[PDB]
């Protein structure tokens, strides 16, 4: 009956107003070991404080452990060992408190008595740093195992995401396993957990053909059961497979569904770019309508970005020179998929228009950056449109106009885009001149 | 020297001057 | 050239700010010149400083050399183009070299034994001649 009293506390307990250390060792022990016995729906109400603090006060963590010891042979135990581990910073965090939770876990591990959620929770955020104890994976290697033959549906995610936590899980046979048994149950699908599976195997390269065509077999149910983040790990999963596994006409349905998104994050849009360029060459020629649709929309929330604040999640004051170049890049390479004699998809020349202005009103401070994108100036030689020539043009006199010192190899690269695209600015010509 | 900074140049290029100097038979393959 | 007086200040204080800091001033300069034009001498002060505090970038160096030089080339080609539209309208040896010195130092906006020494700083830096 101590649900609401619990919650409020955790709800206040965000703002500093216990003045005392002691006081704050006492409620991180007491929160740690009443983690234990609270639900998962309550998980995160326990997480999001603690996190703070223990994002706020590292050191005390050791004492907090201290006095509250993991014990692996209690399945309540397990969020214990499942929320430090978000708990703890990624990279602020002591080297000893991140061994002591790495031997736990280790320990949980070989216990196998705690619940499947909970080592996801648990692993999910050891997988952040890997610092310590290179065989866990190896380790890791045997606990998948076990549980290799007996994942159903709602289990294959759980032990995928952990398989998914180190690189040195990136040569373990048990994803070949777990492959296998998803041919097991390819018919059998399930919409929220197929994109949770497609979102973990994508960090790996690995393709098994069989395995994407039973995807991309039952793509007709996939057009309303699957949502809208399911559909777009799918698609470029999907993509990223060979080209014999690559269904031509299946791979249209996920295209459609993924048409009129509305409010999508960037990340999964720089993921679309990614899928649309990781195509293979010989199945573009059949599927230039569906770059061009994919292209059409791309372009439209593309400029929406740019022109929504960052606040929502835009870039009206985006700083990050090495994030909005990549951003384009990635952009204008979607543009380098057409053929240079096809008509691009209207609308998207506006979203051209869009970047290039946004990227010309800003101009002083993105030089200024320590590593500037002079790498987006091909990007934007390459596209035969005028606007984009006369943005490379604008770029390099700006270069010019702090007289930045250039690698030999790039004032020659330089050079042959001016004399390829027969460009008539002085200032340029000069400051190359003294460059070479 | 400072002033080159760890950037080779034409000396350390890709030119087909430096590529011309090696009798290696180019089995292996970059 | 109120960086310029933070780097003088900071020289006098013989304390050595970091790496990432003298960089960042450097590329304050570079976005700032166009603005308002750092001039020869106070380009030669804040090029001494960055050698004494031990700035191995040599980026900055560069740059101040650029903008001495820019002067200088400016001036030069201002007083040929003053001599141009001129002629398009158309102890002797103590006196001599006060007159050269004069000369220099109005094209240069600096002493000749600081000039030298830039070229010998330059010089052992590895520039091209």
């Amino acid at each position: 009956m101590l649900l609401p009293t619990l919650e409020r506390l955790l709800e206040r307990c965000g703002r500093p107003i216990f003045s005392n250390v002691e006081d704050v060792r006492m409620v991180m022990a007491s929160l740690l070991d009443i983690s234990a016995y609270v639900d998962r729906a309550s998980t995160k109400v326990i997480a999001k404080p603690l996190r703070r603090f223990c994002h706020k006060d590292p050191d005390t963590v050791a004492s907090v452990m201290e006095a509250v010891p993991i014990d692996a042979a209690e399945p309540t135990h397990g969020r214990r060992a499942a929320m430090l581990l978000r708990c703890l910073p990624k990279h602020s965090c002591d080297e000893v408190i991140w061994e002591r939770a790495v031997a736990a876990t280790l320990a949980g591990l070989k216990s196998r008595k705690w619940d499947l959620h909970d080592y996801r929770v648990a692993m999910a955020h050891a997988g952040r740093g890997g610092r310590h104890a290179p065989a866990l994976a190896a380790a890791a290697e045997e606990f998948v195992s076990s549980s290799a033959r007996t994942a159903s549906q709602s289990e294959l995610p759980a032990l995928l995401v952990i398989l998914t936590s180190l690189p040195e899980l990136k040569r373990s046979p048990c994803l070949q396993v777990a492959a296998d048994r998803i041919v097991q149950l390819s018919e059998i699908l399930s919409p929220a957990a197929i994109g949770q599976i497609c979102a973990s195997v994508n960090k790996v390269s690995f393709r098994h053909t069989a395995m994407a065509i039973a995807l991309q077999e039952e793509a007709i149910r996939f057009a309303e059961e699957s949502d809208l983040f399911s559909a777009v790990q799918l698609f470029s999963f999907i993509c990223q497979q060979e080209k014999e596994a690559i269904s031509p006409d299946a791979v249209k349905c996920l295209a459609e569904r993924v048409i009129e998104g509305k409010d999508l994050d960037q990340e999964t849009v720089s993921v679309l770019c990614r899928a649309l360029r990781s195509i293979p060459r010989p199945h573009r020629p059949e599927l230039l309508r569906e770059i061009g649709e994919m292209m059409e929309f791309l372009g439209g929330e593309v400029k929406e970005l740019l022109e929504l604040p960052v606040a929502k999640g835009g870039l009206k004051g985006d700083v990050s020179a090495g994030d909005i170049q990549s951003f384009i890049s990635k952009f204008l390479s979607l543009d380098g998929l057409l053929p240079a004699d096809h008509d691009r998809p209207g609308t998207y020349m506006a979203a051209i228009v869009a970047c290039v202005d946004y990227i010309t009103e800003r101009l002083e401070d993105i030089v200024s950056d320590e590593n500037p994108p002079f790498s987006i100036i091909p990007h934007l030689l390459n596209i035969n449109m005028e606007e984009t020539r006369r943005c490379g043009q604008a770029i390099i006199r700006e270069a010019a106009e702090q007289g930045i010192h250039f690698p030999t190899l790039q004032v020659f690269r330089f050079l042959l885009a001016l004399g390829d695209h027969n460009m008539r600015d002085q200032r340029v010509y000069r400051h190359l001149r003294n460059e070479f | 020297n400072p002033w080159n900074d760890g950037d080779a140049g034409w000396r350390g290029a890709a030119t087909g001057a430096r590529a011309n100097r090696g009798r290696g038979g180019f089995r292996r393959g970059r | 050239h109120e960086l310029v007086r933070v780097l003088t200040a900071f020289a006098r204080a013989k304390i050595v700010p970091p790496k990432r800091f003298l960089a960042l001033l450097g590329r304050r300069f570079a976005v700032l010149n166009k603005r308002k034009k750092l001039g020869s001498l106070p380009s030669y002060r804040a090029f001494v400083n960055l050698y004494k505090m031990g700035h191995d970038q040599m980026n900055t160096f560069r740059f101040l050399a650029d903008c001495i030089l820019e002067t200088i080339d400016s001036n030069i080609k201002a007083e040929k183009k003053r001599l141009r539209l001129a002629q398009l309208q158309s102890d002797p040896h103590l006196l001599q070299n006060l007159r050269a010195r004069e000369r220099f130092k109005r094209l240069t906006e600096l002493k000749p034994s600081m000039f030298t020494k830039l070229l010998l700083v330059l010089a052992r830096f590895g520039a091209p001649h």
